[PDB]
């Protein structure tokens, strides 16, 4: 048809110049506004409707962001920012957003005046690493074998959290599970609370009878009504493959011209059944578990030795119960050592939960891995349980790597931003401006809790700087349910120097990686 | 009266338009140039998001419909396969060629004449480089490298943090340094894994001695660290064996099948049982490995990783000394594997990297590796950071390779116009024009750097060329050829002692290419755009 | 594939679950396959002069 | 279609069974080297031809 001259495509869209920068700032202000008030001992809980019919309520900040579709790619930036910081730390989800925000508030004053963007850039890095020096000065070690530390910690950790009103309780399983699911082999140390550490959350009952299960529990019964459904001290084989006759890879069509050969040929079938049952048998264990189907007949001679079998059971439940009960994942049972027999495990029942049956070996001695057994009012509330016990063992987790603790309720936050101040004084350059803007930022985290609180957020922030500005007041900060000035080695509000440093380091190159773009263009095919 | 189905422009229509849509093209990158230059955020129709600096990367995303413009387009591709660097600059310099091209033409001077005068100032201008603007870096020592790679990351994210990256990247280039016949110096870059994980600052990336595997042990059950690595390197599946389409099973006896059935799955446990009774530790494969397979490894206490990059896996195997073995075949029709076909390495390592991990091969023997896992804020600043490393690396390299440098920030620009501006007066009566035009369009690239920071173009510009008309008129003001810009103070600065250097490769070669895209262009006068 | 109404065999309360069963038993979506749910990324593609050389 | 320019520049005889592959049928020459075009592709070349 009619045929216009063009350069680019037509459904291509260029901007350039102030706007883009305004509306990159105005954008991630946007994204620090909507979890603003999901910050403090006293944050309010939000309701998210899924795409697909579900509903989340949370009050965490990595979930928030994530249910929300933006067509800003700031925006999307931001949000990528929330995912990072959880997926790293597991924790400060909500205050890395808040900081990028205002850190890029603080920048867009500097880019309305005729100060390039690079200068604010080398400012924000300077301050950065005077930030991560102050906070490596201010931090304070732990003893990881005090157990009540370590407790104190996971409460602080946990008390923003609805989950805060069990807190002993949930303190106690975070660090439970995290200890026993800590490992240590070939020299290699390591924690892997992914993998191990199953969380399964069973609707009904109360909350208070959720525990952490010495063991592994699975949703599981046994394939047939004779198998024993309680064993004192069980010897637990695992197996993947099938215990059933199966086609070979090669295609082997047979001739039959006798007429034996057929019935001969189903007899080898169940003769090479028996037979694979009297190889797991020759180990006598007690229960077989297997990832994969196991055939009637394979049930009834594995039940001619008394043994329980269970199939179908998912891999990485497996590999969980082989490090609870101490066992190795056998392929070939002609292959099967003493040694790959699980021995270990204190007691396997299969009990009934509700109208389920569900599968507990639950007496492990020395176990490595654990499920974290959720009993509460509705499915919602056990995924919110889940989120807060998955943040509390990550900061455990966390304390567990790196025994520097650091003073929390927005004093961290004030000590360095007066440490940057103070530092600002002795450079007398163009690059001091917004270096001391960018560690004055730091304060919308004790503005944030005042702000939560109901208190006055001025006169508080006042009098908090003029605490900081002191000779040791590095650890008053701002109690966020009673809206006062505290010193926080009474209150006893301490977080992870791992933490606030992700914290500190993502904030500021979110703002330094979106103080960099002018130019956006839009709308091109992907081409790929 | 031609009666052809479709559009025809003719002459100073067609001219214009071309220079129209070259113009844009620069335009578009124009502000992505020099220190103070600042990065392109683009989004795809699916919402893919892409923030770059690149000039390649941003005219390969974009989708473009003018010849010309595709021109431009594939010499800024040209021009960062064949070089790495320059990109923005030589789509720049080609652009102001040809404006300034169909500024003479339209004063009727002759585009042959002009393409003449074009030739004769590249010819020119590429002699009078190789001949005064060029530095020996020999009596520069490893200063210089640090000096080329920081010039090269300016721009980019990883600018202010260059004084780590700077030795990041030199350090990995000369890990990877080989001689090949006659005993020339390689630096092969691409042998460089880089690997990319949201997490840590960016001062907290690594630089690996050895190799970074984006791979993750079979089964949990193996160990995830050995000490003393025997790496035997496969490109074959270790599987059930299976017969080929040639090859049927037909049983008539049943007693057979019970054997057939076993055997299948012997032969691969007698094959695994050789590789491991040779005394292999780690088994890296470009092929699957099922269950049975994993657990004969396991059960060895060995390490074994499926799904290996083929790439990844040549790499590792010439850097610890291994052989790739497509099949265990001799050439005594038997099925052997040799202790001598088994790499070795200080430690391989599966190390956890923000909720992911990934496998280690350290410090292996009898060849140095090198591979760098960047840490950044989201996956975009990490794609940044690989596309600013990989410029790094290509300007280190030809460093390395060719060791003459040129002063940055505009000098050689600036110079050249002030030579070939003095030259096109001996040379013909309208290619001297075309040489003047030459010279005028070679300082567009200082001018968009003095734009681009809000300072006094004019001005500076001005200073810059009488500085280097003096070093060229004066004899014993020869010094003055180092005189470039400095962005920062907007004052002009000696780049040679301030260290803003660049591998005469990029000037050499954008030079040629520019001048060559843009006689293609200027060639045409006339369009026939024939209907779909 | 030629659904039309999916409503009529599927409702209106139709989950993920049951579309995907519904496209599976008439074999037209393509089979599961295991995947990596999240990592590290690499973002590299052969090319040339991609391979570190022994010194000789 | 290349079996006819191939074995008229290099001097080779095409063989189709292994059982006349013999010594007179190859074609010898100076050198065979792949090169490649500074990052742009890869060639092979074959320079150098007894009886060219
Ligand atoms: N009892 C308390 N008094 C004052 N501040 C607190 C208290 N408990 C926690 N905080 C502060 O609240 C912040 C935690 O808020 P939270 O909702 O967990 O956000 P995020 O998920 O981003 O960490 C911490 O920085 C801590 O300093
Ligand atoms: N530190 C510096 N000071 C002054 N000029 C610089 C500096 N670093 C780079 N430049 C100049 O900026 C110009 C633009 O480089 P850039 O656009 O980043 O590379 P490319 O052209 O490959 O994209 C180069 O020609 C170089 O001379
Ligand atoms: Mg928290
Ligand atoms: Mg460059």
């Amino acid at each position: 048809g009619h045929r216009p001259v063009l350069v680019l495509s037509q459904n291509t869209k260029r901007e350039s110049g102030r706007k883009v920068q305004s509306g990159n700032i105005n954008a991630a202000k946007t994204i620090a506004d909507i979890i603003r008030t999901c910050l403090g001992p006293k944050s309010m809980m939000k309701m998210l409707l899924d795409p697909m019919g579900g509903i989340v309520m949370t009050n965490d900040g990595n979930a928030i962001l994530r249910e929300i579709q933006v067509q800003h790619p700031a925006a999307k930036s931001m949000i990528e920012i929330s995912r990072t910081q959880d997926e790293e730390v597991g924790d400060g989800t909500t205050s890395v957003i808040i900081l990028a925000g205002e850190m890029l508030s603080v920048a867009e004053h500097f880019l309305e005046q005729q100060m390039h963007p690079t200068v604010v850039i080398s400012a924000y890095r300077k301050a950065l690493d005077d930030m991560i020096s102050t906070l490596k000065k201010i931090s304070i070690p732990v003893d990881i074998s005090d157990s009540d530390m370590m407790l104190n910690i996971i409460n602080s950790s946990i008390t923003t959290k609805a989950i805060s009103r069990w807190s002993s309780l949930a303190c106690n399983i975070a660090l439970d599970a995290v200890k026993m699911v800590q490992f240590e082999e070939n020299g290699r140390k390591e924690i892997d609370i992914k993998k191990y550490a199953r969380v399964e959350k069973i609707p009904g009952g109360i909350i208070e009878d959720s525990c952490v299960l010495r063991g592994v529990m699975i949703n599981k019964d046994v394939t047939h009504p004779r198998m024993r459904r309680y064993i004192k001290n069980p010897r637990i084989v695992l197996l993947d493959s099938s215990l059933e006759y199966k086609k070979g890879e090669s295609q082997t069509d047979i001739e039959i011209t006798r007429e034996e050969d057929f019935t001969r040929i189903l007899q080898m079938e169940e003769e090479y059944i028996q037979q694979l049952c009297e190889d797991i048998i020759q180990l006598k264990p007690d229960v077989v578990i297997t990832e994969k189907g196991i055939s009637d007949l394979a049930q009834h001679y594995l039940m001619r030795a008394n043994i329980t079998a269970i199939r179908r059971v998912r891999k990485t439940d497996n590999n969980r119960i082989a490090r609870a009960c101490g066992a190795r994942i056998v392929s070939r049972p002609e292959e099967l050592r003493e040694d790959d027999v699980g021995t270990g495990a204190g007691l396997l029942e299969i009990k009934k939960i509700g109208d389920e049956y569900f599968t507990f070996i639950t007496d492990c001695k020395d176990p490595k891995a654990c499920t974290i057994l959720l009993r509460g009012a509705s499915k919602e509330i056990l995924s919110e349980v889940e989120r807060n016990l998955q943040d509390a063992m990550q900061v455990c987790r966390n304390v567990l790597l790196d025994p520097q603790l650091v003073p929390g309720g927005g004093a961290s936050e004030m000590a360095v931003a007066h440490a940057l101040t103070e530092k600002s004084k002795a450079m007398t350059g163009v690059e001091q401006w917004p270096y001391r803007a960018v560690a004055q930022a730091l304060e919308v985290i004790p503005r944030t809790l005042i702000q939560n609180c109901g208190a006055s957020t001025i006169r508080l922030l006042t009098s908090l700087r003029a605490k900081h500005t002191q000779e040791n007041c590095e650890t008053w900060g701002v109690n966020g349910e009673t809206g006062t000035l505290v010193d926080m080695k009474e209150l006893g509000i301490w977080e992870p120097l791992a933490v606030k440093l992700q914290t500190y380091k993502t904030a500021v190159e979110t703002a330094v990686l979106l103080l960099r773009i002018d130019d956006i263009v839009s709308g091109h095919k992907k081409k790929g | 009266p031609l009666s052809v189905f479709g559009d025809r422009s003719t002459g100073e229509t067609i001219r214009s338009q071309n220079v129209m849509a070259a113009a844009s093209i620069a335009n578009i990158v124009k502000s992505s140039l020099g220190p103070v230059g600042l990065d392109k955020m683009l989004v795809d129709d699916i919402g893919d998001v892409t923030i770059t600096n690149d000039g390649a990367t941003i005219l390969k995303l974009l989708e473009v419909e003018h010849p010309a413009a595709k021109v431009l387009c594939e010499l800024a591709d040209l021009q960062d396969k064949e070089v790495g660097d320059g990109t923005t600059s030589v789509v720049i310099i080609a652009a102001e060629l040809l404006k300034n091209a169909d500024e003479l033409v339209k004063q009727k001077i002759h585009p042959t004449s002009v393409i003449s005068g074009y030739r004769l100032a590249c010819k020119e201008a590429v002699r009078y480089i190789n001949e005064n603007l060029i530095v020996n870096t020999d009596e520069l020592g490893r200063d210089c490298l640090i000096n080329a790679a920081k010039t090269s990351m300016s721009s980019k994210i990883i600018g202010i943090n260059g004084d780590f990256f700077a030795n990041m990247v030199v350090d990995a280039v000369l890990a990877i340094k080989y001689t090949d016949i006659r005993g020339q110096p390689r630096y092969p870059v691409n042998s460089v894994n880089i690997l990319k994980a949201h997490g840590r600052s960016q001062m907290e990336s690594m630089l690996i001695s050895g190799y970074a595997l984006n791979c993750v042990v079979g089964s949990q059950g193996m160990p995830k660290r050995i000490v003393n690595a025997k790496i035997a390197c496969l490109d074959f599946s270790l599987q059930k064996t299976k017969m080929k389409l040639g090859v049927q099973v037909v049983i008539t006896d049943p007693e057979k099948l019970d054997q057939i059935r076993q055997r299948e799955s012997d032969i691969t446990k007698e094959r695994i049982q050789k590789i491991l009774a040779t005394g292999a530790n780690v088994i890296l494969t470009t092929g699957g490995i099922d269950d049975m397979c994993l657990k004969y490894f396991v059960e060895a206490g060995a390490m074994a990783v499926r799904r290996v990059l083929k790439r990844d896996l040549k790499r590792i195997a010439k850097a610890s000394g291994a052989t790739i073995l497509s099949t265990l075949a001799n050439l005594e029709g038997e099925e052997t594997f040799e202790a001598a076909m088994l790499g070795q390495a200080e430690e391989v390592v599966q190390e956890r990297i923000c909720d992911d991990e990934l496998i280690l091969i350290k410090n292996t023997k009898a060849r140095t590796s090198a591979s760098i896992i960047l840490r950044g804020a989201n996956d975009f600043m990490c794609d940044e950071m690989e596309r600013s490393l990989h410029d790094a690396l290509c300007v280190v390299k030809r460093v390395l390779e060719s060791k003459s440098v040129v002063p940055g920030g505009g000098a050689v620009e600036a110079a050249l116009s002030i030579y070939l501006e003095n030259y096109a007066t001996s040379m013909g009566s309208r290619e001297q024009l075309a040489i003047a035009e030459f010279a005028r369009s070679l300082l567009v690239i200082p001018n968009t750097l003095a734009v681009n920071a809000a300072q006094d173009s004019t001005d500076l510009v001005a200073k810059l060329r009488a500085f280097h008309n003096e070093a060229q008129v004066n004899p014993e003001r020869k010094n003055l050829k180092w005189i470039g810009l400095d962005l920062s103070n907007g004052k002009p600065r000696d780049n040679k002692q301030a260290g803003v250097f660049e591998p005469t490769i990029v000037k050499v070669k954008s030079l040629k290419f520019a001048t060559e895209a843009a006689i293609t262009i200027l060639r045409i006068d006339d369009l026939i755009k024939l209907h779909p | 594939g030629n659904f039309v109404r999916v409503t009529d065999q599927l409702g209106d309360d139709f989950f993920a679950v049951d579309l995907e069963a519904f496209l599976q038993e008439f074999g037209l979506l393509p089979e599961k396959e295991v995947l990596v749910l999240t990592s590290v990324r690499n973002s590299a593609t052969c090319h040339s002069e991609d391979s570190d050389l022994e010194i000789d | 279609e290349d079996i006819e320019f191939i074995c008229k520049t290099i001097g080779t005889k095409p063989v189709a069974h292994i059982d006349q592959f013999t010594a007179d049928m190859l074609g010898s020459a100076e050198l065979a080297e792949e090169v490649n075009l500074n990052g742009s592709g890869k060639l092979l070349k074959i320079t150098g031809c007894a009886s060219p």
